[PDB]
DNA sequence: CAAGACCAATCTTTACACTCTGTGAAGTTTTT
DNA sequence: CAAGACCAATCTTTACACTCTGTGAAGTTTTT
DNA sequence: CAAGACCAATCTTTACACTCTGTGAAGTTTTT
């Protein structure tokens, strides 16, 4: 490894914050203004007090500490293994040897210096920076040479990409420079001036004497080792200036000179760093700026593609296979591509680092599950799992229905802040590999389910019986196996009634439709009080029976109305003589359903008609609505039946939690099956394709509905209330989703 | 990345199996004889046909299809090129506020060889095909020329029909294409060609194209490669003129 | 309106290229290097020589032209109903009279303007600027007066978000200034300094006084008048100085700072443009840089917020509410967020334009549909459908095992170029409402279903029948209703044998589980070669039947061998008595099967056993696998029962396109469907939770393939080989895509 | 242009801690040859010289040649490049001091000094004969200052 | 009696080998 | 005989009203 | 009759020697 941790106290926006179990990538993600490139500016600022350099101290996160800490806590058991042992004698060795583990050493005795040879070696140095009130600077390791040798032991290579000079890539041969290590004791300036001289020269000598000319002339300083390496390889190869694909850079795009050139720089470092024993640490900002998604998926597909043409393993071995530790590169994306494929593309040797300020303004850093253990999930992981990273709040559903509601534009209005969470339906197995309630923390989210998962009420049976999900919530929610007493005996409480429930019968009546005394209401409220430590709430009954209640009854009669009066058409292009023709064959009274059934028909396109066509269609149809005003109020006891009928019709569940096609499967209900095919069949045949769930009678509905009390009402807070009289479960999740949204 | 043309490219994707025979036993690629060209005759215009039989027809459809196809050319070429429409040629001037309308005489027949040559010259390599006999680019313009029976004086000759004589054309065109609309580009004038139907229209009001001056200067500029302007076919107009009953 | 066409010849990447139809909002896409900012480049010149600036000329696309030209055709229609009346008769109003629309309607006689004047008002300038190739420039309009009220008139606002400034936003006023119009004789600066002066003086005099000496002293030029407008401004707000959210600049952020500048930025734009007949184009690049996406999608739902609530239409109206037309905003994107929020919230008012760059180098302008007539589409579009948009090559699929396949990494890792190509499972209404057909040549896309969709054959009537879809397919591909004779003869025999297919009649064997003569790989192959034309592709079964077919068995086989070796465990915590007692209870020849199932059962965590355990493991593993293999090839006569057993199994389908379940109900080959249960019962148990769609036995089976075919064959173009020999089918589909993603 | 060059400078507008547009100009000055000298042979001198075992230093340089992507090397940051190699030290020191704890007249003074010493002492032995043009060489000098230069 | 805080300067800090990769088997005044 | 191309300078170009939004009911030489 | 203006691409442009300095003794339409 190469850091183990970083600690930063009262600097910056942190306030005592963490960060340490680095692996290979380590991808920081999190929302605007949470910290995520303070992190770098702090390290930025460690590095360049490292190598003794002026610079402002960096600000205070609260002025009531009089310091503020930088803790660094280098991983050197490789560089003991490379100095220590006694074949590599060289001058850098060591000095290697002679400044860090020196007097670290010194102090053991034989005992213990012969335990750390023998067993699995694990030596870090711990160097804290702490910048005082008055701007001044105190290490916690005096001798300056051992800081600037973890300088250069462990250098910092920094990117912002978005202030990349783009035409000029010079800053990559620093970098390079920073990266290998050799010697250059044998290579003076008289062997080479005499190389090139005979190499250039028609008479032998003038190279030299052009050289000691312009020596004489300048006055100039020794060069730095990072020079000399820099003039080396510049000498060598053979080209300096960049060119992009065989076109020069001022020709070429921005997006495409800042992604050549972070793939250069990342290929050069991970292909130069295989051989030495210095380990940089490279800090990228925004990797994907300026880049076209299919661009971020093939610059992370070939930094892996790098990655893993050097990786040496028990399976792969061989020339070109390296076991030295690979750098510690951390970048900051705020693109769902490139966490996308880093985590298919890595797999376990991937972080995802979550960065959230909090209320007070502390920035807090949380480590997200983002390796999986089923290779169909990887495989099949797309953009809109890896999208669920960078949610707010994520809202687990079940069906499309309930993706269709949540969703709807005119819903999402007169709630802002349910806008910010991502709505995703989860099957049971995507739910469990998700691992949701790993983060909870980091991102809070809610699974929401229906009652039907839990307990499957048999109508032949008058029982209960509970779904190996109750069994394994309730496994979960028996904390008391090795607890102490708390304010809980009102859960054992529950979860004994739970368990109870099981053995209790129920009576039905009107053959299974409805509870004697049994309240479901009841159960599902206490369902989801005692549930909601787990996180999961579970609606009474399907969606299309919340949206379908008897308070939404008159509403969706309007609706039923207005689809009545405007979205069907005259089935003939002769709209006159064919009205005139229906209206002689059938009878206004004793006909109207066959009438209406020739006359009017859906249809998206409406040609416009003659006054008198528009008069008597307009007559015909509110015969129509009285008429099945009339037959709906007879053919039905109460009000009760009528919503049962409606949410049975469009796929819903009974009280006894049963579909129209379960009931009709195992055979009850026979009379109201038989009302509901003949309502289905003979009055309501133009709303047949609209029936099925898919259909989209969701967001029409919500549309209408959203539109006509908006017209009632003008007020939002009047428009809210309304909205949460009339659906009081749909209102209910998305206001607790809002009030953990905005803590 | 312009188009070049070795001894390989014309073996093995251009020939094929046409001048396979005389590839391997190292004989000269003959002239078309007129043995292979049927001559029609449409109005006063006379028109070549080559026998597909023939193995030039074959060499010249897939020079068609390989070769003349990517070398640029001009976008005041609106005729026989990838894309190019009569419409398009008529589009340009809908802007202008005068128009004027020119024609190159017999422009399919005064096309000189020796420009033909110079033209295709930069895009061939210049290497031996055959022995040291007959070069490489001799080969291609013995396969896309022809030498007219009737009139043997002028020599070898682009004639109308020969399936490969429009791009030709329009390759060779390109040098006095970039002249006339420099010049007309120099005068503010809107310049657009379809084979030889040149259409010049001026947006702004004024009478330059209406002028001798104008006619002269086309016509010197043409007489740089030898064409002529058709007197006949000379047309001036303000605010509406009708081409082919456009 | 404010533009009607903008058109280029032969600068920077663009050959010729004409833009019109413009909407208030124009989101531009496409890929890195197409020339997106090259449209910036070429506006911002043709701009700056409006005015008249010295700047050097734009490079040619290719050097055989002598002439590069830049048109504009701004709409004056509202400048000239502003002008023309007899009501304004203000100085500007007279100068934008005699510039403009002078010596234009002079040309017309009293009927031509009379008809101008009462039919529907359509006026256009058009302006041409035309480069030679000696770097002179000419205009088509020799007044340069007329250039500078047209640049005026319309101004051009652009940003490059990229190189934003953002701790000091300044560059906002200037913009501001170019915005509105207003009167500005009545302030002299005597009045203001009087004004002044009367207000801040303990004695009066003594402020005039000191602005008498400070414009002594110095010596200046007189205001232009967006300084006027800009210094107006600046004395009477309250500040100057930009605060995001009462926190200074250089602490916030830099996504934070670039997201509030050009919030504000627009806010302002679309707020000032109300009043005024001053119709600025604003362009943004990148407006998503350094977002996040909830920021981003927020940021668009801002400024729609803004756009809607100054919108004035036949519904809403009152105060507040304008008809004046809106500003032109382009803003080039590469974020799925900003196109999706952009669709989802302003519908018809939005464009979505391509720029590809070809074959040879131009650049190739295209409009994708973005306007959906389904709200059940638009409420449950998301970011995996607006991801579509930036794709190269879509592979529209029906399931989710289509998904697991051309999703698996191992497989992408031998064909890189499908990795450019996103998968997505559409449905028939989902595939019918995004019109992927309009694009086409934008982004090349083929939809991919069974041949089951097409032809359902019966085997109680022996006889085919056409679905719908097949009707619908034949009608489109019946072209020659109105059209003349070409090389389509052929397409007219195969339209004829596929309208006479209906009647023909075909036996079947084995109750209904082979084709007696009648080839349902020729069929198919003719319905792919006659639908290629609609980019249809469909395979002879499903994608089980494609994965499992006669010449896959060996491996398949293979790796139930695997399965069978390594991936059960012991189900006992004493695996040494356990496996003695059921060696001692059942015997390893008589009962080998229940042996095998008391002893090894699947586990994920293989715990680590002794010697001799293993050695018995392996000894009754290696008699199962010798067992089984006697069996199946005993049951079953040939290679293809067995087959058709293994992919009636999994849920695929026999050759007449029946299904287990199909099978089950109807009742037909009750032999083999007792033979299938017989097997998934007694032998083939472990098998038996991956025989599911869902279980993702697809992914393990293709990863174990690779790796196996890999460790056999070196080269990877055998191992591609290999893999088309193995799975004719699916190799053929990638190497269509990738051929076709390749031009 | 490459037989008279014009060599260029405004003392006004002068980088005084940074003088690396002297090499540039260095580079307009002075002609040879450079068809024997490729990035073979130096390359095995360079990693003979520089490896405790051989063929170390030239599989680094293969390495970082396979990754990047570059132009060939134009003739004057040949010859630049040659110099900076050849010569002990890149950045420039006044008098033993680092230039941004010298002065400003004296940073300017000593520029200006070394680049028309470098002019006439390289012009010598080639027939490329230079135009070189000073802007205020006196701004900043002291009048002492200034005599001695001239 | 005895004790934390004991100047600032001063010297090649960049790789080795067996292992092409792993690190190892005759003035005044002041101090006085 | 007659014709495209007929200098460069020279002057408040920023809103109005009814309609709080829409635009309207006694030297040489040269030209000579 | 005859004439100025006859594409744009396409290849190591950096020193030599005697002289340490001097350069030398079976569709429409268009072109047709
Ligand atoms: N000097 C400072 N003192 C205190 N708090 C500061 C200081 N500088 C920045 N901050 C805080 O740190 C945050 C700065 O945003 P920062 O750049 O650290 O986050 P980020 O996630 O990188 O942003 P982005 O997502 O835009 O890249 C803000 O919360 C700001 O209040
Ligand atoms: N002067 C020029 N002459 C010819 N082609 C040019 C010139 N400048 C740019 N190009 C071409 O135009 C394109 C430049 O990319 P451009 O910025 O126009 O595209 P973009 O889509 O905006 O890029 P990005 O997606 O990175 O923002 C390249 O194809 C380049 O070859």
């Amino acid at each position: 490894m190469t850091i183990e941790s970083i600690r930063v106290k009262n600097l910056l926006s942190f306030d005592d914050v963490i960060l340490r179990d680095f692996r290979d990538i380590n991808c920081i993600i999190g929302r605007n203004n949470v910290g995520k490139s303070n992190l770098l500016k702090v390290i930025r600022y460690f590095y360049a007090k490292l190598e003794n350099k002026k610079v402002i101290p960096l600000d205070f996160h609260t002025n009531y500490n009089a310091v503020g800490e930088i803790t660094f806590t280098f991983d050197t058991t490789r560089i003991k293994k490379i100095v220590t042992s006694r074949k590599n004698n060289g001058r850098f060795h060591k000095h290697i040897y002679n400044t860090l583990f020196k007097s670290s050493s010194v102090k053991l005795n034989f005992e213990e210096l012969i335990a750390r040879k023998n067993s699995t070696n694990k030596s870090f140095f711990s160097l804290t920076l702490t910048i005082c009130k008055d701007d001044s600077v105190m290490w916690s390791v005096d001798d300056p040479k051992v800081r600037s040798l973890l300088a250069t032991l462990y250098p910092f290579l920094y990117i912002e990409t978005r202030h990349i000079d783009l035409y000029d890539w010079n800053p990559i041969w620093k970098l390079i420079s920073n990266l290998n290590s050799f010697n250059f004791d044998d290579v003076d300036h008289d062997e080479l001036v005499n190389f090139l001289d005979e190499k250039i020269s028609s008479r032998k000598g003038d190279y030299k004497k052009y050289i000691d000319r312009v020596v004489s002339v300048i006055d100039t300083k020794p060069y730095t080792y990072k020079e000399k390496v820099i003039n080396y390889i510049k000498v060598a190869i053979k080209g300096d200036s960049f060119v992009n694909a065989g076109e020069e850079l001022f020709t070429q795009s921005d997006g495409t000179n800042s992604n050549k050139f972070l793939e250069t720089l990342l290929h050069l470092l991970i292909t130069l760093t295989r051989t030495e024993f210095i380990s940089p640490i490279v800090y990228i900002d925004e990797p994907e700026v300026g880049l076209h998604p299919k661009l971020a998926e093939s610059f992370v597909s070939n930094l892996n593609k790098i990655y893993s043409k050097f990786k040496k393993t028990s399976e792969l071995s061989g020339p070109g296979r390296y076991k030295t530790p690979y750098p510690n590169i951390f970048y900051s994306t705020h693109s769902p591509s490139i966490l996308k494929q880093t985590i298919k593309l890595f797999g376990k040797d991937q972080q995802v680092l979550h960065f959230s300020k909090k209320k007070d303004g502390s920035t807090r850093v949380n480590k997200i599950n983002s390796t999986y253990s089923d290779e169909r999930f990887l495989n099949i992981f797309s953009d809109n799992e890896a999208r669920l990273f960078f949610s707010e709040y994520i809202v687990f559903v079940e069906g499309a229905t309930e993706l269709e509601l949540f969703r709807n534009l005119s819903l999402l209005n007169l709630y802002p802040a349910f806008s910010l969470a991502d709505i995703y339906d989860a099957n049971e197995v995507i739910l469990a590999n998700i691992n949701p309630g790993y983060s909870k923390a980091s991102i809070p989210f809610v699974i929401i389910k229906d009652i039907d998962t839990l307990i499957d009420y048999s109508i032949k049976t008058e029982k209960f019986s509970l779904r190996p999900l109750f069994e394994k919530m309730i496994k979960e929610l028996t904390k008391e196996f090795d607890y102490y007493d708390t304010g809980f005996g009102r859960v054992r409480k529950e979860i004994d009634l739970f368990s109870d429930i099981q053995s209790s019968t129920k009576k039905h009546m009107d053959s299974g439709l409805f509870f004697k005394r049994f309240s479901l209401h009841n159960l599902s409220s206490r369902i989801n009080k005692v549930s909601r430590k787990l996180n999961r709430y579970f609606m009474t009954t399907t969606i299309e029976g919340a949206l379908i209640n008897e308070q939404s009854l008159p509403y969706f009669f309007n609706w039923i109305g207005d689809v009545i009066l405007t979205q069907m058409t005259i089935n003939n292009p002769n709209p006159d003589k064919f009205i005139e023709a229906m209206r002689r064959r059938y009878n206004i009274k004793s006909q109207v359903v066959p009438l209406f059934k020739s006359v009017f028909c859906i249809g998206l396109n409406h040609p416009v008609y003659s006054s008198a066509v528009d008069k008597q269609a307009l007559r015909i149809k509110l015969s129509f609505l009285n008429y099945l005003k009339r037959k709906v109020y007879s053919d039905f006891n109460n009000e009760k039946e009528i919503v049962l009928a409606l949410r049975l019709a469009f796929g819903g569940k009974t009280e006894t939690q049963y579909t129209l096609d379960k009931l009709r499967k195992d055979g009850e209900a026979e009379l109201f099956r038989e009302k509901i095919k003949n309502y289905k069949n003979n009055e309501l045949f133009f709303l047949e394709p609209q029936m099925t769930k898919t259909s989209g009678w969701v967001t029409t509905f919500l549309n209408y509905t959203i539109e006509k009390i908006t017209s009632e009402e003008s007020d939002d807070d009047r428009i809210r209330q309304k909205l949460s009289f009339i659906f009081p479960e749909i209102i209910s999740i998305i206001e607790q989703a809002s009030s953990s949204i905005e803590a | 990345k312009m188009i070049l043309v070795d001894k390989v490219f014309y073996e093995k994707i251009l020939s094929v199996e046409s001048f396979k025979e005389n590839i391997i036993t190292q004989s000269a690629i003959p002239k078309i004889s007129n043995k292979e060209v049927r001559l029609i005759s449409s109005g006063s215009k006379i028109f070549y046909a080559i026998n597909n039989t023939s193995p030039h027809s074959h060499v010249q459809l897939r020079l068609n299809r390989f070769f003349l196809s990517h070398i640029p050319l001009n976008s005041a070429a609106k005729a026989f090129v990838r894309g190019g429409s009569y419409l398009k040629y008529l589009e340009p001037h809908i802007y202008g506020s005068s128009y004027c309308r020119l024609d190159i005489s017999s422009f399919f027949n005064n096309i000189s060889f020796d420009d033909v040559k110079q033209s295709l010259s930069p895009y061939i390599k210049d290497e031996y095909l055959i022995g040291t006999e007959q070069k490489l680019i001799d080969a291609i313009l013995n396969s896309v020329g022809y030498e007219s029976p009737i009139r043997k004086d002028k020599g070898m000759i682009i004639p109308m029909g020969f399936r490969t004589s429009p791009a030709i054309s329009n390759i060779v065109f390109r040098k006095m294409d970039l002249l006339i609309q420099d010049f007309c580009a120099k005068k503010g004038v809107i310049y657009s060609r379809y084979a030889d139907d040149m259409l010049f229209s001026n947006p702004r009001e004024s009478k330059l194209l209406m002028s001798d001056y104008f006619i002269d200067e086309i016509s010197s500029l043409l007489s740089i490669m030898g064409f002529n302007i058709n007197q006949s076919k000379y047309i001036s107009r303000e605010k509406e003129i009708s081409i082919n009953g456009y």
